[PDB]
């Protein structure tokens, strides 16, 4: 029918069909569209091996998240509807922007040249890329399981202490995931068994010859 | 191509003598000096040499500030040609390409691949295994841990004679006929040499010598 | 025909709406943009 | 828009204009006590602020 | 739904549209049509043989070929409207292994460099760039296994083969 | 391993299995050879929408089990139980085996197919 | 409706006014002022200025609010909804 | 979360401390690749003509279409005089 | 490799280490990269071709 | 790196044996071949040959990029994604397209090529950090996909039926029974295919 | 290889193209027949991982019509699919004609 829209696209269409009419200097207002998405990237992208480490971390979180609306589901015995989707997918996103900021923090320190910084910055990025989970994240599950078990003066205080800080927001299922799964034997023996040595290994065998 | 090369390289000196890149520059692919810049200091110190050389000049003293040798495109453009990639009107987009093409193959991590490419295809030998082997063997653990932060070093350190092999006709070394050394009589001259045959029956050593006039006889 | 994809894309569509299946990503992604269709053309 | 405001605090930051600390000083998920070292790198800010 | 009847046009773009694999020849070319219908008949693809001695419109059809081939050679091959040749390009194509795809989809592979020389499996030693180039320069490089060649003609079994 | 990748972590809900027949089944590999394996087919259902049914041979009766489950998540299917039923006939002819299910407000087939019936979650 | 939105944006048709509108009007049918006001800062962030017409939505998504919350799950825990109603009508006016 | 433009820089160069208006990431690859320390890990920056035809085709996958420029009528209608008279 | 068994000592010579080395040498991309494996070379008996 | 691990193993192993073993080199082999590295390539230079100004093309891009990121990320498995992908590739509008493509003298395909080995590396879909660019290296200097006319490899799953019928003449895809001596080990138990020998 | 009683031509025929070597390839435990290992790229493409279909699920059909029937179709595409497209073994090599010629 050719209307404005149907032109449009239409002009649009041949300009990218070839090679030619799309380039540095043949359509200013590409040019201005792409000025603009540069220099957006030029201030919210980080560097090639911290990114690697946040799309790590960010699988991981996504994961953890989606566990957790599933362990509410299957305890609660409801059913997977369009609401409970939407719920899901705006928690991930904002878990996802507030580990973005985490990683904007890690990848400033990669690039500040401070060896001290750099230095951290690397082992933290080597352990997202090798997917061993933060500590931090244990400190977040704990301390709002003790917020939940806690008095209310106990209570207040804690809540105000880190009411700034910034945590981010930990569904009661990822928190009671994360304490309900089980401590393995082998990391414990090892860790006594370092820290005492030999007395860590008559501890061990007392607690075998009881078993 | 060495001569192109040299005077490139004098140029980028002389231009730093008389003296960053930022995002928009390094796109724009614009260096601190221009082609007609270039052309004129050219034409002006170089009399006798020709137009299509001084083109050429400007071309490689563009391309040293990025690459000095950038061997790797010219060689290319005969593997890979423009009806092939579909870009037969755009020679401009062709050569962009084949030197982004090439700068990116002479990447350590792409020869790393390519080694493992060809590994993946079998063409290694018990020798290649035992000189991987004796590689990772050196190889210590916390050299291990350093290198798997790169993730393409630690191949490398395996690979690096393999990756030779791979590549055959530059680089491939060429396993050829033992050569000894000399074992003559100072004094006489006289060199033996030893031959058997039937196992036990017959056994001969021969004595030669250089015969300073041309009748030698045995 | 019992592998087409828009039968696929059906029954997806039945285990999602079942209320005890978790939809993957590809099946939003999909509704938005649906199978490339042979017919009525 | 918050990079028209950026942009403009890096010409500001080039010139001399203002003033930033080197290193992020709203730090936090790195560490299991970092709202402190925040607290600690914006006693001056906030007390100057104030005062 | 109607009689059968014969196919003939005057146009060589008529039998090139109609038919997919399409070859003129004569009957004093007996052999060059043989090796042509082996190649053919051995990658199973349709193809339609047109003897041109006692075809009507045998001089329009004849000069309308020889104007698109560029040559008076009469077994010729056509597939997908394009020109393809004669038999000593049917055997090139043969031999760099770009017939089968040239036959079934109509195209000839424009990627470089030959795969019938072969040792092995096919990969890419020694396609990487030169650094610098200088690949004579290395007079102790690899040069490969010892090639041999005969030494008389060993005479050809058959006129024809 | 049971259940297959692309249902791994997706169904919210519990199985329960039941086996249609065992039967025992000589399978040939070479001339001079003929070995005597298993073959069992058999359905799981969640009585809450989710069934399949799958079929398998193998040299055991577990490992056949095994092969069969994975085959019958592999072909799961699902339903909508707002009605727990159909509302209208559905006639269908799987070569041979010509199958009408329709409305009802109980059930109303053999104890074999009833089985499948409550798999799937049909009351009416 | 907001996957619609998305696949305009995928789609290159940028989003507008009259889209922000129609996502602050499907998240107020429901009562989500936090969607709503999420949707007022990204029109904000991006140069588009929000208009009167939002405006009245978002007051809308905040009777809705008003009319959504649990007074059952609220009495259980003896606790007036009169702060919350008092909230929203601070905000509102 | 409903953080203006303002705050929302704000907290931008909080979080980052002096580095967000230093070079970039692209220009620190840049530098690293003209030095030479540059990991094998990092896709070069090289080519910058070709890599910025790549990039334009990708974020031509995006560029919005221009619809409805002008319209006559729209046209007629402003002008006071012409309708006038 | 350092030869150890008769069957190495059959196989080493130093003219012949002149191709390995060579090859090694086109094969390295830096000139202080290819200054150990020249020095070593000299080092070692190796005959410079 | 597991395939590093593989590839230790395999020295290790064949410098303990003396001798390079069909075993270990079959271990090792599918160590480094289990990728979908080949289908997220097939996907994404199936989207070259695309125009980036059309919207049918926009459609099409962008199905088939959900597609190469749902079998990346696993959630669909490799027969459900070719599925998905031959009929993507079969429709009209997609052969219109690369039809139009391949007769101008300068054509996007090669950038779009190289935009995909960007978008793999930064998306993570390959299985190294750089893989993606060896793997564009080897479909431009080696007959794959990348050098059709169309962006798919030349088989004829990937065919029109229609453009089937009239070239090859293959029936009118298993040995019939009756056919008793038809080969050593051939028999109505091996299938056949319109275009390939797989033997 | 290594030949007993019989050719070497025979024996890897056997031990490739068969019904036992097949089983084996496909992880079925057979003893008298074994399928030769790590072929790399040459082992057939008919056999080759994520290619073909399996023999191990074929065993199920007690009929090729109950095969034809229940059987899925097969993966178009594979890794040493591209590998033989790349080398050009997708077809073999035409041989020479032997229909113009008479019989020696």
């Amino acid at each position: 029918l050719s209307s404005g829209i149907n032109l449009g696209r239409l002009r649009l269409a041949e300009q990218f069909s070839s090679m030619n009419g799309w380039q540095s200097k043949e359509d200013p207002a590409f040019d201005a569209y792409v000025k603009e998405r540069r220099r957006k990237e030029n201030y919210e992208a980080f560097d090639q091996r911290v990114e690697r480490g946040y799309a790590a971390a960010a699988k991981l979180h996504k994961a953890e998240i989606q566990n957790a609306v599933k362990r509410r589901l299957k305890s609660s015995g409801a059913k997977f509807t369009a609401e409970t989707l939407r719920e899901m997918s705006s928690a991930v996103t904002e878990r996802l922007a507030w580990l973005r900021d985490v990683w904007a923090q890690i990848d400033s320190d990669y690039r500040s040249g401070d060896s001290a910084r750099q230095e951290t910055a690397a082992q933290e990025i080597s352990a997202a890329l090798r997917g061993e989970p933060n500590d931090h994240m244990r400190w977040v599950y704990e301390t709002k399981r003790e917020l939940r078990f806690a008095g209310p003066v106990g209570r207040r205080a804690i809540q105000e202490e880190l009411q700034a800080a910034e945590l981010p927001e930990v569904l009661d299922e990822e928190v009671n995931r994360y304490h309900d799964l089980k401590l393995n034997m082998m990391e414990i023996e090892r860790e006594v068994k370092a820290k005492y040595g030999v007395a860590g290994q008559q501890h061990w065998a007392e607690l075998q010859a009881a078993k | 191509e060495l001569r192109l090369d040299l005077t490139a390289q004098s140029l980028k000196e002389a231009w730093m003598r008389v003296s960053f890149q930022s995002v928009d520059e390094y796109y724009a692919s614009v260096d601190g000096l221009d082609a007609e810049q270039i052309g004129e200091v050219l034409a002006a110190l170089f009399p006798e040499l020709n137009c299509y050389e001084a083109q050429a000049l400007v071309q490689r003293t563009l391309e040293c500030i990025s690459r000095p040798v950038s061997a790797a495109s010219r060689q290319l453009s005969r593997t890979i040609t423009a009806e092939a990639v579909g870009l037969d009107n755009a020679p401009g987009h062709y050569t962009n390409f084949l030197e982004w093409m090439g700068r990116l193959t002479e990447t350590r991590a792409f020869k790393t691949e390519h080694a493992l490419f060809e590994f993946s295809r079998r063409k290694f030998n018990r020798d290649d295994v035992r000189v991987m082997f004796e590689n990772y063997r050196l190889m210590s653990k916390a050299t291990l841990l350093a290198d798997s932060a790169d993730s393409y070093s630690h191949f490398y350190t395996v690979l690096k004679d393999f990756a030779r092999k791979v590549a055959g006709e530059d680089s491939r070394h060429q396993i050829g006929v033992r050569i000894d050394e000399a074992e003559v009589d100072p004094e006489t001259g006289i060199a033996v040499g030893r031959g058997c045959a039937d196992g036990e029956k017959y056994h001969f050593t021969a004595l030669l010598r250089e015969n300073r006039d041309h009748n030698g006889i045995i | 025909e019992k592998y087409e994809p828009w039968e696929h894309m059906k029954r997806m569509g039945r285990l999602v709406g079942t209320g005890f299946y978790i939809p993957p990503e590809w099946y939003n992604h999909f509704r938005m943009f649906p199978p490339i269709n042979h017919n009525f053309q | 828009s918050k990079f028209d405001y950026l942009e403009k605090w890096r010409d500001m930051y080039r010139h001399g204009t203002l003033e930033v600390p080197e290193g992020p000083t709203l730090n936090f998920g790195r560490t299991p006590d970092d709202h402190k070292e925040t607290m600690a790198a914006l006693v001056r800010g906030w007390y100057q602020r104030n005062r | 739904a109607t009689r059968w009847l014969p196919f003939v046009s005057s146009d060589l773009k008529d039998y090139l549209n109609r038919y997919w694999a399409v070859m003129f020849t004569v009957g004093a070319r007996p052999i060059e049509t043989g090796h042509i219908r082996h190649y053919v008949s051995w990658y199973c693809t349709r193809m339609k043989v047109v003897l041109l001695d006692h075809h009507v419109y045998v001089e329009p059809l004849r000069q309308q070929l020889q104007e698109v081939s560029r040559t008076p050679e009469l077994p010729l091959l056509f597939v997908n409207k394009k020109l393809v040749g004669t038999l000593r390009d049917v055997e090139l194509l043969e031999r760099e292994k770009k017939l089968k795809d040239v036959l079934h989809f109509g195209f000839e592979w424009r990627v470089g460099g030959s795969v019938a020389a072969t040792n092995g499996q096919k990969s890419l030693m020694g396609a990487l760039p030169a650094p610098y180039g200088d690949a004579e320069f290395f007079r102790g490089r690899y040069r490969g296994p010892p090639v041999a060649r005969p030494v008389v003609s060993l005479p050809t079994l058959h006129p024809f083969a | 391993d049971l259940i297959p990748k692309e249902h791994r972590g997706r169904f919210l809900c519990n199985f329960q299995l039941n086996i249609v027949a065992y039967d025992m089944r000589v399978v040939k590999f070479s001339p001079k050879d003929h070995r005597q394996w298993i073959y069992c087919v058999l359905y799981v259902g969640s009585g809450k929408g989710i069934a399949g049914w799958g079929r398998a041979v193998a040299p055991s009766t577990q490992e056949a089990k095994k092969e069969a489950i994975r085959e019958a998540f592999s072909n799961i299917i699902a339903v909508d139980l707002e009605q727990e039923g159909p509302m209208y006939p559905v006639r269908v002819n799987a070569d041979g085996v010509r199958v009408l299910l329709y409305p009802a407000r109980r059930i109303v087939a053999n104890f074999r197919v009833a089985d499948i019936l409550c798999a799937f979650g049909f009351q009416h | 409706c907001e996957e619609l939105a998305h696949k305009m944006e995928l789609m290159g048709i940028v989003w507008n006014a009259n889209t922000y509108l129609n996502l602050i009007r499907s998240a107020q049918v429901v009562g989500d002022v936090a969607a709503v006001e999420k949707y007022l800062s990204r029109m904000r962030e991006e140069g588009i200025p929000a208009s009167i017409g939002h405006l009245t939505w978002a007051v809308q998504a905040h009777v809705q609010s008003m009319i959504r919350i649990d007074y059952d799950a609220l009495k259980e825990k003896d606790e007036s909804p009169l702060p919350t109603w008092l909230e929203h009508l601070e905000t509102c006016f | 979360k409903a953080l203006s433009p303002y705050a929302q820089a704000l907290r931008h160069v909080a979080l980052r401390g002096a580095t967000a208006f230093g070079p970039g990431a692209k220009e620190m690859e840049l530098d690293m690749l003209r030095k030479g320390t540059l990991p094998a890990d990092y896709r070069p920056p090289v080519q910058g003509r070709w890599d910025d035809t790549i990039e334009r085709w990708a974020y031509a996958w995006q560029f919005p279409a221009e619809e409805e420029q002008d319209d006559i009528t729209k046209s007629v209608e402003r002008n006071a005089s012409g309708m006038q008279a | 490799l350092e030869p150890c068994t008769p069957r190495e000592w059959l196989q080493f010579s130093h003219r012949n280490l002149a191709y390995a080395y060579n090859g090694a040498l086109r094969a390295c991309h830096s000139l202080p990269s290819m200054l150990l494996l020249y020095k070593e070379m000299k080092q070692r008996g190796v005959k410079v071709d | 790196d597991t395939e590093f691990q593989a590839l230790v193993e395999f020295i290790e192993g064949a410098s303990y044996d003396q001798l390079i073993s069909g075993r270990r080199f079959k271990k090792v082999y599918d160590v480094l071949s289990e990728n979908d590295d080949m289908f997220i390539w097939l996907c994404h230079t199936a989207m070259s040959v695309l125009n980036p100004g059309d919207m049918r093309s926009r459609l099409i891009y962008n199905h088939l990029r959900i597609l190469a990121e749902s079998v990346a990320s696993g959630e669909m498995t490799q027969r459900t994604a070719f599925r998905f992908f031959e009929s993507a590739v079969r429709s009209p509008a997609y052969r219109e397209i690369a039809k139009r493509q391949l007769e101008g003298g300068a054509a996007t395909r090669l950038a779009g090529i190289s935009a995909a080995a960007d978008v793999m590396r930064r998306m993570g879909l390959t299985r190294r950090p750089m893989s993606s660019y060896f793997e564009l290296y080897q479909r431009i200097v080696e007959r794959s996909e990348a050098m059709t006319p169309w962006g798919f490899p030349p088989l004829f799953q990937f065919e029109e039926r229609l453009s089937l019928e009239p070239r090859l003449k293959f029936f009118s895809f298993w040995i019939p029974p009756t056919w008793n001596r038809a080969g050593r080990f051939l028999g109505p138990h091996v299938t056949l295919y319109p275009g390939m020998t797989p033997d | 290889i290594n030949s007993g009683d019989q050719s070497p031509y025979r024996y890897v025929e056997e031990r490739l193209y068969s019904k036992p070597s097949r089983l084996d390839r496909e992880g079925v435990k057979v003893n008298k027949t074994y399928a030769l290992q790590g072929l790399g790229d040459l082992e057939p493409l008919r056999y080759g991982a994520n290619f073909g279909i399996s023999e191990k699920d074929a065993l199920k059909y007690e009929t090729v019509a109950e095969k034809a029937k229940y059987m899925e179709p097969p993966i178009p595409y594979s890794s040493l699919a591209a590998r033989k497209l790349a080398a050009g073994a997708l077809w073999p090599a035409a041989p020479d004609p032997e229909g113009m010629i008479s019989k020696e």
